[PDB]
C-alpha cells in the first residue's frame, strides 16, 4: 500500500507499486513499465504508523 | 478484481488497495483511506448491516 521511507510514507501518485523479489518499482494499472521511485513519482504525507501494509525501502532523491 | 473483471482477464486486486484506486476516481488522494481504512472497514459494514 505504501513506501516507509525516513517516517514518512510515501504514496505513488499514479501507478501501482510492485517487487519482483528484491528491488521495488512503481507502475501503472495497465501496462508492466517498471521505474525506479523517486520524489517526483509519490507524494508524502503523514507517518508510518496510521497505514497497514506498509514495506521498508530506500527512495532515491534526484 | 474490482474493475478488471469486465475488460478482459481478471487481475487479483487487493481489496484495502482497490479502494485507494476507487478514491483516487472521485478527486480523493488515496492516503486518505489509508489513513483511516479501519473507519471505512467499521462504516462499511454497519451500514450493509
Ligand atoms: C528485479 O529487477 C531488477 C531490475 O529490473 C533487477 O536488478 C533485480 O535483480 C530483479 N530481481 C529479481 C529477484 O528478479
Ligand atoms: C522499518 O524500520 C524501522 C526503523 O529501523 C522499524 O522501526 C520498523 O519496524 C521497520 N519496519 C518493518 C516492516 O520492518
Amino acid at each position: 500500500p505504501a513506501i516507509c521511507h525516513d517516517g514518512k510514507a510515501h504514496f505513488p501518485r499514479e501507478g501501482v507499486f510492485v517487487s519482483n523479489g528484491t528491488h521495488w518499482f512503481v507502475t501503472q494499472r495497465n501496462f508492466y513499465e517498471p521505474q525506479i521511485i523517486t520524489t517526483d513519482n509519490t507524494f508524502v504525507s503523514g507517518n508510518c504508523d496510521v497505514v497497514i501494509g506498509i514495506v521498508n525501502n530506500t527512495v532515491y532523491d534526484p | 478484481s474490482g474493475w478488471t473483471f469486465g475488460a478482459g482477464a481478471a487481475l487479483q486486486i487487493p481489496f484495502a488497495m482497490q479502494m485507494a484506486y476507487r478514491f483516487n476516481g472521485i478527486g480523493v488522494t488515496q492516503n486518505v483511506l489509508y489513513e483511516n481504512q479501519k473507519l471505512i472497514a467499521n462504516q462499511f459494514n454497519s451500514a450493509i448491516g
